């Protein structure tokens, strides 16, 4: 999956 | 069982605390004089520390619930309260004076250690909160949770900025009080770094659930600590609600921390010791440059702990 360096941290929800 | 017992001990601790606070009232002064409020609170705190320490030592190295020590940990409340009252009565029988200053120093030491452990618990709490919130955001409607996090973090930053502005307005002047300016600036720069360090790609790669929310929480707590620090400065030319807020964070931290045959889910002895340190901190909070140094050192070690908790796993 495409994790990213977002403010809240390391996740992929925005680009699942 | 573990949580229930921990909450019971926290509740009795808070009961003792409120007792100490109410003794300080001028109404109770006449009744005590028949044997001021500061001395009574000192005696109560000494009793608290003594009995909490002795129970802590008694529960040292608890291995199993079958051991009668753990059973007592789960019960014998009458015996606990009896010992509490007995030592409390004995607390007054010690002569005052120099011993008062000795206990004053001991209380400063205990308050320092307690604020250390309390900040450890606070950072753990913030990490857990951020983790759970981000997981929920990932699962469900992303936008709603995302807006929630953004709003809360921005609000906490806003409170931090506005309180720092209040500090500028009140506790600092161009003509002097350069030490207050120095404290404000150092705390601001360290907390700003703590914010920035939360955005290092390597850090996130090593700490997936790190985020700005906990950074904001730590910054706000640090600013509160600073406000309390100069709040206690005897020099009014350079210098209550701060103490009340300190007690509120005390209660919050103690509650969260409170929240068998084969092994103990937690160290009962260290739990009692933290309770004792909490009592000592309560003593000090209910009451010169050394105090300012203690508070600023607490702020520094807090931010050092934050940096460590963010970096060490990468090491």
């Amino acid at each position: 999956f495409y994790s990213r360096y977002s403010w809240y941290g390391y996740s992929y929800g925005w680009s699942r | 069982n573990s949580t229930v017992t921990r909450l019971i001990y926290a509740f009795i601790l808070l009961l003792s605390t409120v007792v100490s606070y109410i003794m300080q009232r001028k109404e109770m002064e006449t009744y005590l004089k028949k044997i001021v409020g500061y001395k009574a609170v000192y005696r109560i705190s000494f009793a608290m520390a003594i009995f909490f320490f002795v129970f802590s030592l008694l529960m040292f190295k608890v291995k199993t619930s079958k051991d009668l020590r753990a059973a007592v940990h789960n019960g014998f409340w009458f015996f606990k309260i009896a010992a509490l009252i007995g030592i409390m009565v004995g607390s007054f029988y010690i002569p005052g004076g120099y011993f008062s200053s000795v206990w004053f120093v001991v209380g400063m030491i205990g308050a320092a250690l307690f604020i250390l452990i309390q900040l450890v618990l606070l950072v753990d709490f913030a990490h857990s909160w951020n983790e759970s919130w981000v997981n929920r955001m990932e699962e469900g409607n992303p936008r709603l949770w995302y807006a929630a996090l953004l709003s809360f973090t921005s609000a906490f930053y806003i409170l931090s900025i506005i309180c720092v502005g209040l500090l500028y307005t009140y506790y600092t002047k161009p003509d002097g009080c350069t030490e207050n300016k120095f404290f404000i600036s150092i705390n601001l720069i360290l907390c700003v770094v703590a914010s920035i360090i939360s955005i290092h790609p390597k850090i996130q790669e090593h700490q997936p659930r790190s985020g700005l929310l906990q950074s904001s929480l730590i910054t706000l707590y640090t600013m509160y600590l600073t406000w309390s620090a100069m709040s206690n400065e005897p020099d009014r030319s350079c210098n209550d609600s701060d103490n009340f807020i300190g007690l509120f964070v005390f209660v919050l931290c103690l509650l969260y921390s409170s929240i068998e045959k084969e092994g103990v889910q937690y160290s009962y002895s260290l739990f009692h010791l933290m309770l004792c340190l909490a009592s000592l901190y309560i003593m000090m909070t209910l009451t010169k440059w050394p105090a300012v140094w203690v508070k600023i050192s607490s702020s520094w070690v807090c931010l050092l702990l934050y940096v460590w908790t963010l970096v060490a796993p990468l090491v």
